[PDB]
């Protein structure tokens, strides 16, 4: 029990924010379907 | 005057569809085009005649 636990597997992943332009790309219907970043490459 | 929409124009019948939150539409010049009706849920677009 507690001295020796069996637990399925499990993973939770945490990220950071920051401030960016984004461009966005709506679909024929109301759904975003492509984003683009500005910051990350020349051709970006 | 649809909740505070005030204008001219021709309600007629669209095929777009809305998401749950998403209520008034637009368009590039940011002038309202879909207006979801408040009372009965539907689609009219907004053509000035
Ligand atoms: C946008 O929404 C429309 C319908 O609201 C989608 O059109 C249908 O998509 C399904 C799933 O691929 C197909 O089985 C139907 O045959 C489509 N209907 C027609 C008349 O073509 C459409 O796929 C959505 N996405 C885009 C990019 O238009």
């Amino acid at each position: 029990s507690s001295s020796g636990w069996t637990a399925g597997a499990a993973a939770y992943y945490v990220g950071y924010l920051q401030p960016r332009t984004f461009l966005l790309k709506y679909n024929e219907n109301g759904t975003i379907t492509d984003a683009v970043d500005c910051a990350l490459d020349p051709l970006s | 005057n649809f909740n505070g929409l005030k204008g001219t124009g021709v309600l007629t019948e669209s095929n777009k569809k809305f998401l749950p939150f998403q209520q008034f539409g637009r368009d590039i010049a940011d002038t309202t085009d879909a207006v979801r009706d408040p009372q009965t849920l539907e689609i009219l677009d907004i053509t000035p005649c």
